[PDB]
RNA sequence: AAAUACCGGCACGAGACCGAUAGUCAACAAGUACCGUAAGGGAAAGUUGAAAAGAACUUUGAAGAGAGAGUUCAAGAGGGCG
RNA sequence: GUGCGAAUCGGUCGUCCGACCUGGGUAUAGGGGCGAAAGACUAAUCGAACCAUCUAGUAGCUGGUUCCCUCCAAAGUUUCCC
RNA sequence: UGGUAAGCAGAACUGGCGCUGCGGGAUGAACCGAACGCCGGGUUAAGGCGCCCGAUGCCGACGCUCAUCAGACCCCAGAAAA
RNA sequence: CCGCCGCAGGUGCAGAUCUUGGUGGUAGUAGCAAAUAUUCAAACGAGAACUUUGAAGGCCGAAGUGGAGAAGGGUUCCAUG
RNA sequence: CCGACUUAGAACUGGUGCGGACCAGGGGAAUCCGACUGUUUAAUUAAAACAAAGCAUCGCGAAGGCCCGCGGCGGGUGUUG
RNA sequence: CCUACUAUCCAGCGAAACCACAGCCAAGGGAACGGGCUUGGCGGAAUCAGCGGGGAAAGAAGACCCUGUUGAGCUUGACUC
RNA sequence: CCAAGCGUUGGAUUGUUCACCCACUAAUAGGGAACGUGAGCUGGGUUUAGACCGUCGUGAGACAGGUUAGUUUUACCCUACU
RNA sequence: CGGCCGGAAAGGGGGCCGCCCUCUCGCCCGUCACGCACCGCACGUUCGUGGGGAACCUGGCGCUAAACCAUUCGUAGACGAC
């Protein structure tokens, strides 16, 4: 593996990663942007509220048609969703990350999400059948996720 | 080519931004023009629409076919408990308009008024006007309060007074009182501000402001109808039945080549909940509140001079979707603007009234207090009992 | 008979030719897969590394997947990988 | 009407013992068949099916026609021509 | 020359645009000035010089005209009899 | 793998509704609406609006959404994972 | 002694409702066209178009009339008259 | 005015046509109907539901008309068989 | 003459624009906006393919003659407007 | 230096007196000598205790709040908003 950003020093950081993860890229990039400037215990509490529909994720770049909610005003925005599977997929990663921290001998009550990045994975093809004997693509849009934590206050 | 047959427009372009009015309380856009000839008075009031009922009276207008006969008129009851004055606000006449000069508030403000300066009253600490109210308990604090007045009869020209509602008394859910700037019209600025300070922290009933047979103007936001279509909103012609995509719309929204859609073409959007100002609403009578003398509560508000019976203006089952009218009320002619319970700004007339219809004198024979929660028959509980005899419950 | 002709067939030798969208349709399980009732039509598709030395073991998870170790000049070559 | 569908669905309709409806077997083949006749049907193809070859058919007509610098630089007029 | 006339159809002569930028005409294939290698100084043409906008911010000259539709620059962009 | 002197050409792309492959914006959008209808508990399980068992409420209503064949399909049959 | 389905009539009765849901023809005076039933452009025309029975001519007594076939002591009508 | 199924908001899943660059107007001139140019109006992030004025919107190298020394189906008193 | 602020209608026959008549009325003035306006409708008229009649043609067919039946697609993009 | 009086069209920093207050200088002619006299040279000299922001000191005086979500309402409502 070769991550995007090296950790500022490799003693205070643990990394976690997952390739070909089958979530919507345009939902996971928005929930991975919301989670970026947080303490890890804040992040686990936050994604739990996104699962139970208690705090929204502000859709900023991929916001085409995305509806308007009352829980996006705390982000200073208009449009928000509660993407369940993206919350579940980079919560499993947070649990793997704080597993790596305990094994690498860190204060796990102090880890801050320094860098988190969601790329596009290779698409997977299947077919929809449309009017007048035509077949159109029905392709899934999976994503690679990588993240680096760092112990602080 | 040209329009084949001439028709008028659908709807007015005078009320054109057909959007939800950002205010819930009716703002007085224009207070009536004053002259220092008259004695000092309030020019507006804040009432609550309770509901509607019949009236029967003998009409005096000579020459007409309704002269010396009886009629039946729709009347609207607006419950109006006495309003409390909490502050005075100065205005100065500027070349850019008319600028607020100096506000001075009273020492004691009731929590019902205080609620207006909060969204989350439960979570709050009620700390508003804790350090302002100090300025009456001190010698040095006084010597700003006293010079804030001397500056306002020297420089300031238009004087308005800050009234609020006694929502404590009203049968609604809400307790958060409505504040309202009411312009003190009448005599000179010294006479006006000496009056307003004496009336500070006191109550003003409706007999002070509005008389009887007085043409007033009612200001209120209309009843909301949500997102309505073009034939629902603008009341255009419906298209005839065989139309493929939809028959409930305007067909052509403009020519080719003024190549944009004009502001005058009838589209779909928000209908109702618009700020409106109907004029010439004749007051028939001002009732009395639920007094307690002798121990015995008197409630014969709707007792006229041709009934003599002890029925309230409350009909059987009170007013539907409002509640029980216990306070002093006003009773105008016909329909007024907005829902049941709706806060309603009653203002004095902008015009002069020199007609027969305007100076007509009212003499109510009968007030209907039959149930409005169905096709009611009985005026009073004693009528229904005397008619229907005893029941199984008895 | 001999001298002449020969894009089929069996075997060879060569080239100022092409170098995997080129050169045969076919460098590979190609007249293959697939399509058409049939006559017929007809593809795509080469490369880890010198050597599998193809990642024991610890650890998180239901698992895909990771984090450390480890092999190699190199995984910034990890099985469709110059 | 980017369909449920390269002709379908709903209501409402025509006929319902006869010139009726229908499965299999069988005969007719491309300037040919078959047609209670619409140039209709002949495998989503019909005023001449489908497949391969002649064949890279011909086009006074459309469209394109790939590096730089310097030097010279036009014509839309005469006569004859299905 | 034909046509009431046409930003119409057809000729002679010379000059242009097409094949050609540049300064002026606010704008514009053809008008007016003038034709171009890459630059500095000077000065002109045709047009300009209230402000946009380089230049009259001259103590410019002499008259004319008041418009409740003033007037204001080749081609040229809206007028007559009276 | 290249310089110089000669030699040879399938020798230079922005366009051809160019060929082949690859990726955008639209867009987390259109949409996932024909034929009445779902619900409470328990089990197995890491995980249940959808599996399975029970209980209820329903539909097909013998020209059936039921039991058997013909043509066509070719292991789709059955058990266990 | 043993009966299985009808039919007609009467009394009383209900808030005049009673083929109570479902099933289930609107009618009349004419004009044009084609007799009628039947058929037709599958995927824009179901019609007054085609057909039709009835009517009327034309050909031929077989080595023949009408038609097929590259060919023939070849073939269809014809197991006909 | 009422009902059902949508549209609408959410979890999960998730295409397509189309697209020089793109996208606010009045007049001027211009291939005589400008989103871009000239002179004026003027110009405030990111967006949701709608709507059908405009993009001389999409669709398909006009099925009308003409030309081509391009054809085909049919006809006959065309020419040659 | 100043003067476009507000009006300028309901019907019989016709696909009609136009026409003409009935009735009402203050009055029943004339026009433009791609001869406003089909992803707004409609499809009566024209103007494909089926058929009938009349005139013309030897015929196939023709009619600026009459007649009847004849598929009206897409917005989820940018702007405009709400 | 503390008070004595004004300022509202976009309040504006000033006028005047006492005393608390300390010189006898300040302005203008003439003597008296001095200061990196930096050896011909460029952004010199100001309004500047400017504007805007991260922070570190050392003193006092002072203050302990509301918004949004979540819940509820139904005068409101596609969703937001209210």
């Amino acid at each position: 593996v070769r991550y995007s950003l090296d950790p500022e020093n490799p003693t205070k950081s643990c990394k976690s990663r997952g390739s070909n993860l089958r979530v919507h890229f345009k939902n996971t990039r928005e929930t991975a942007q919301a989670i970026k400037g947080m303490h890890i215990r804040k992040a686990t509490k936050y994604l739990k509220d996104v699962t139970l529909k208690k705090q929204c994720v502000p859709f900023r770049r991929y916001n085409g048609g995305v509806g308007r909610c009352a829980q996006a005003k705390q982000w200073g925005w208009t449009q928000g969703r509660w993407p369940k599977k993206s919350a579940e997929f980079l919560l499993h990663m947070l649990k793997n990350a704080e597993s790596n921290a305990e094994l690498k001998g860190l204060d796990v009550d102090s880890l801050v999400i320094e860098h988190i990045q969601v790329n596009k994975a290779p698409k997977m093809r299947r077919r929809t059948y449309r009017a007048h004997g035509r077949i159109n693509p029905y392709m899934s849009s999976p994503c690679h996720i990588e993240m680096i934590l760092t112990e602080k206050e | 080519s040209h329009r084949k047959f001439s028709a008028p427009r659908h709807g007015s372009l005078g009320f054109l931004p057909r959007k939800r009015s950002s205010r819930h309380r009716g703002k007085v856009k224009s207070f009536p023009k004053d002259d220092p000839s008259k004695p000092v008075h309030l020019t507006a009031f804040l009432g609550y629409k309770a509901g509607m009922t019949h009236i029967v009276r003998e009409v005096d207008r000579p020459g007409s076919k309704v002269n010396k006969k009886e009629v039946v008129e729709a009347v609207t009851i607006v419950e109006t408990p006495p309003m409390v004055v909490v502050g005075i606000v100065g205005y100065v006449e500027t070349p850019r308009g008319l600028r607020t000069f100096k506000t001075v508030f009273a020492e004691h403000i009731s929590d019902e008024c205080k609620r207006r300066f909060y969204k989350n009253w439960h979570k709050s600490k009620k700390k508003a006007f804790t350090k302002y109210c100090k300025k009456w308990q001190d010698d040095a604090g006084k010597r700003q309060l006293d010079k804030d007045f001397s500056s306002m009869k020297k420089y300031c020209q238009v004087i308005r007074v800050l009234a609020h509602t006694q929502m404590r008394l009203l049968p609604l859910r809400q307790k958060k009182a409505h504040l309202m700037e009411i312009q003190v019209n009448g005599g000179t600025v010294a006479e006006k501000l000496d009056w307003a300070r004496e009336r500070l922290e006191q109550q003003v009933p409706v007999s002070q402001v509005f008389g009887q047979d007085e043409m007033i103007d009612v200001i209120g936001v209309t009843k909301g109808k949500g997102y309505k279509g073009v034939t629902s909103r603008w009341h255009t012609k419906k298209l005839p039945r065989k139309t493929h995509r939809g028959l409930r719309k305007v067909a052509c929204i403009g020519a080719w080549h003024p190549a944009r859609v004009a502001f005058s073409v009838a589209r779909a959007g928000q209908k109702g909940y618009h700020h409106r100002t109907e004029i010439n609403k004749k007051i028939y009578k001002i009732g009395q509140g639920y007094l307690i003398k002798d121990g015995k509560l008197i409630k014969n508000n709707a007792s006229t001079d041709y009934d003599l019976s002890d029925k309230s203006i409350n009909p059987l089952g009170g007013f539907v979707h409002y509640g029980e009218v216990t306070n002093d009320f006003v009773m105008l002619k016909g329909c007024v603007v907005g829902t049941k319970k709706r806060v309603l700004t009653l203002r004095k007339s902008l015009l002069v009234q020199t007609k027969r219809r305007a100076l007509e004198k009212i003499d109510l024979k009968f007030i209907d207090t039959t149930s409005k929660f169905g096709h009611g028959r009985f005026q009073t509980v004693e009528e229904k009992k005397a008619f229907m005899g005893p029941l199984k419950k008895d």
